[PDB]
């Protein structure tokens, strides 16, 4: 559980200046303090991952010094115009899931990834509340066996959360919310990497992400590339 | 080179265990030079070959100063298996069952071999294991027991100048070290100091496995030994505690030809049986 | 992590109390056995095995046990008989300087046998193309720096692991431990445990010269009566206990009920009184 | 935590005596004094199951 801002639309980049604070430690070791920028509709899109060093991107938002306890990134003079929100990670705890945090609301105006590598899911329409739904992210450029990937779901109004997080070939720790309901299995080496469902107790009606990239401990990748997600719709 | 083959007088007889005993006669069972028994007359006037290492073995040398140094023990004297190359340095003596095989020939400076591998042992002993006409004989048993590679030793100032034999004499050893390394040792490999920049000859019995009576003095050391299987004597005095037979006749152990041939006659039968149709069916009986 | 000590110790008197008092260590869980127990059994070599993790990376050393340094860099089987022997290093290891010294190989193919070393710095490559050495979108460093500093808090400061993995094949036994010594009694009655050899008597002073290398000592007819003292060379001299057959010698129940009694070989010194052959 | 297991006694066992116990063990002559500190914990191991 973290500190953040409900909203923040006064002084629309000038003073904004969002951070996340509740941290009360000195972010464990690796200092890494990621941002993603939740968008409606597309999938969300990194900004920025270290402190500094910001990746190949709009250069007028950098400057995430960490002051205190927490990661001031500044984002004054970056644009009048912005429908989005920034999500911040942090306590990278060995096994710690729940590494982001509240929905703030930074719209400073309020009313006004693609062919990267490959992007396909499963599209679970009006999921029968129960079975098994399997759902794949087939990728035909990265190796979809080698790479650190992982699953976050994201529900209306609630933040994102770790769901499932899949090392090389040696782990398969589940997150805390299904606490052993949920069974990952990997298809083909060669092929794709998909899901399971196993019998949810109708909190699974969240859409899902699977992104290529760990989200606490995030390396470099090259790029940081993501995919739309699908409504569960249970009928439950 | 044609190797000689000299008789070994009463000569080899070692302590089995470390127990001490005053005034007794001891019937021990164990690996034992056989009493005029024949030995190798290997002379080191070049001479490197590689001996069966069967049982156990009994080395000797009558060098002058440092003409025979060091031992090449091991079971095929390759890099794959282990190996054992303990050596006489300047004063002191260096013990390694490292897996050295050779570089090109067992001479010597470490010139016996030139290779690196993992070892499992490094017992460096500080001290080391070894007047006209007075020569020196060194003898040596080794012996190899399940877990236990034991060395024994006696170095006697031997003085007469005759030609070079074996000398008339009893001379007990006295164990030095008692290595607990485990590796298997079939072959022997000796070495002389070269130092290019008759002199010496070694000799190397074979132990068997046999019965000997010794006596123990009052002090403490072995002055006598009698075998058991040289001649009927011999058998009459270990029979009977006592080195010294009164007149009369004995009754000694029992004697059996033992057979030479061996024949094994089954009936002509030569087929197969079923079993392929037995044990696996159409799915099984019932 | 990725290049451990695998140090092999033999031919010693493994006393394991003397670690309990060297460093303020934290973890001292034996899993195989008891260290009571450990101080007297033999083994034949002991594997040391030392590296430093985090302070949330000491739980996953185990028996057993998946992670990001549990099955990357050295990962135990269900029979490691050793300790899981650990303690905090954060007064020395520690200097605000720059720590790109460490590595944990966050990158892997898959998980390694367990009590393997692998010593390998090649580019980690993602499949799907031949990397001849390159650094961008598809192969990477797959080894990574910690960032230990000294302002920190726990959790999170270098302790140095060790590990004592134990064998018993089919060798001698070299290690075997501490050996408890007590203190000498002469003339007198008592039991006694020298090296292996048991048993009772009264341990005298002895005027045989034993050989330099005897250390036991038989009599005419199989019976101990003089051993070497594993301390200072001594030679004693061990004749059994007092003891004796006794008689009783009575006019029978008829006229009286006074007896006497007989102690056979007594010098009437080691049990009116009278002493005879 | 309802299957509990011994740990080491200073004292072999008895046959047909039950070993009931709740106290600290002591190693050598340092008593703990109930704070577990180097080599004297309780003999309450629980049994890890899965
Ligand atoms: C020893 O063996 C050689 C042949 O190897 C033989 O000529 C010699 O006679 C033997 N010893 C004796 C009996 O002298
Ligand atoms: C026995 O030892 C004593 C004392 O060293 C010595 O005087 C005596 O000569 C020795 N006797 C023999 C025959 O060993
Ligand atoms: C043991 O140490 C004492 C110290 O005085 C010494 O006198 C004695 O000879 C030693 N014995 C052995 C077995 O080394």
């Amino acid at each position: 559980v973290l500190t953040q801002p409900p909203s923040a639309s006064g002084s629309p980049g000038q003073s904004v200046t969002i951070s996340c604070t509740g941290t009360s430690s000195d972010f464990g070791g690796y200092n890494s303090v990621s941002w993603y920028q939740q968008h409606p509709g597309k999938a969300p899109k990194l900004m920025i991952y270290e402190v500094s060093k910001r990746p190949s991107g709009v250069p007028d938002r950098f400057s995430g010094s960490k002051s205190g306890n927490t990661a001031s990134l500044t984002v004054s003079g970056l644009q009048a115009e912005d429908e989005a929100d920034y999500y911040c990670s942090s306590y990278a705890g060995s096994n710690n899931f729940d590494v982001f945090g509240t929905g703030t609301k930074v719209t400073v105006l309020g009313g006004g990834g693609g062919s990267e590598v490959q992007l396909v899911e499963s599209g679970g329409g009006l999921i029968q509340p129960g079975g098994s739904l399997r759902l794949s992210c087939a990728a035909s450029g990265f190796t979809v066996s080698s790479n650190y990937m992982s699953w976050v779901r994201q529900a209306p109004g609630k933040g994102l959360e770790w769901v499932s997080v899949i090392y090389s070939g040696g782990s398969t720790y589940y997150a805390d919310s299904v606490k052993g309901r949920f069974t990952i299995s990997r298809d083909n080496s060669e092929n794709t990497l998909y899901l399971q469902m196993n019998s949810l107790r109708a909190e699974d009606t969240a859409v899902y992400y699977c992104a290529r990239g760990e989200i606490q401990p995030y390396y470099y990748y090259g790029m940081d590339v993501w995919g739309q997600g699908t409504t569960v719709t249970v009928s439950s | 080179l044609p190797p000689a083959y000299t008789n070994s007088f009463t000569r080899g007889v070692y302590y089995p265990d470390k127990v001490f005993r005053s005034s007794v006669l001891h019937s021990t069972q164990d690996l034992f030079l056989p009493f005029f028994s024949n030995v190798t007359w290997f002379h080191v006037i070049f001479d490197n070959p590689v001996l069966p290492f069967n049982d156990g073995v009994y080395f000797a040398s009558i060098e002058k100063s440092n003409i025979i140094r060091g031992w090449i023990f091991g079971t095929t004297l390759d890099s794959k298996t282990q190996s054992l190359l303990i050596v006489n340095n300047a004063t002191n003596v260096v013990i390694k069952v490292c897996e050295f095989q050779f570089c090109n020939d067992p001479f010597l400076e470490f010139r016996v071999y030139s290779s690196a591998n993992n070892c499992t042992f490094e017992y460096v002993s500080q001290p080391f294991l070894m007047q006209g006409n007075f020569k020196n004989l060194r003898e040596f048993v080794f012996k190899n027991i399940d877990g236990y590679f034991k060395i024994y030793s006696k170095h006697t100032p031997i003085i007469v100048r005759e030609p070079e034999d074996l000398p008339q004499g009893f001379s007990a050893l006295e164990p030095l070290v008692d290595l607990p390394i485990g590796i298997n040792i079939t072959r022997f490999q000796t070495l002389l100091a070269l130092h290019r920049s008759g002199a010496a000859a070694y000799y190397v019995g074979y132990l068997q496995p046999r019965t000997f009576l010794l006596k123990y003095n009052e002090n403490g050391t072995i002055t006598d030994a009698v075998d058991c299987a040289l001649d009927p004597l011999s058998e009459t005095k270990c029979t009977l505690k006592s080195f010294t037979v009164e007149k009369g006749i004995y009754q000694t152990s029992n004697f059996r030809v033992q057979p030479t041939e061996s024949i094994v006659r089954f009936p002509n039968i030569t087929n197969l049986c079923p079993f392929d149709e037995v044990f696996n069916a159409t799915r099984f009986a019932s | 992590v990725y290049a451990w000590n695998r140090k092999r110790i033999s031919n010693c008197v493994a006393d394991y109390s003397v670690l309990y008092n060297l460093a303020p260590f934290f973890t001292f869980k034996c899993y195989g056995v008891s260290p009571t127990k450990l101080n007297d059994l033999c083994f034949t070599n002991v594997y040391a095995d030392s590296f430093v993790i985090r302070g949330d990376e000491v739980r996953q050393i185990a028996p057993g046990q998946t992670g990001n340094i549990a099955d990357y860099n050295y990962k135990l089987p269900d029979d490691f008989t050793g300790c899981v022997i650990a303690w905090n290093s954060n007064k020395l290891d520690s200097k605000v300087s720059g720590n790109y010294n460490y590595l944990y190989r966050l990158f892997r193919k898959s998980n390694l046998k367990p009590f393997e070393r692998d010593i390998s710095t090649e580019i980690y490559q993602a499949g799907n193309k031949p990397c001849n050495g390159v650094a961008g979108f598809n192969c990477y460093f797959p080894l990574r720096s910690y960032s230990f500093r000294p302002t920190y808090g726990v959790g999170h400061q270098p302790y140095r692991v060790v590990v004592l993995s134990f064998e018993l094949l089919h060798a001698p036994a070299t290690v075997c431990g501490p050996k408890k010594s007590t203190n000498l009694v002469k003339n007198k009655c008592v039991n006694f445990n020298f090296n292996g050899l048991k048993g009772t008597g009264v341990l005298t002073e002895s005027n045989k010269k034993f050989l330099p290398f005897q250390q036991f000592g038989r009599d005419i007819a199989d019976t101990t009566d003089a051993v070497r003292d594993p301390q200072t060379l001594e030679i004693l001299d061990i004749t059994p206990c007092s003891f004796g057959g006794v008689s009783v010698i009575t006019p029978g129940t008829n006229t009286s009920n006074q007896v006497a009694v007989l102690y056979q070989g007594v010098n009437c010194t080691e049990v009116n009184v009278f002493q005879t052959r």
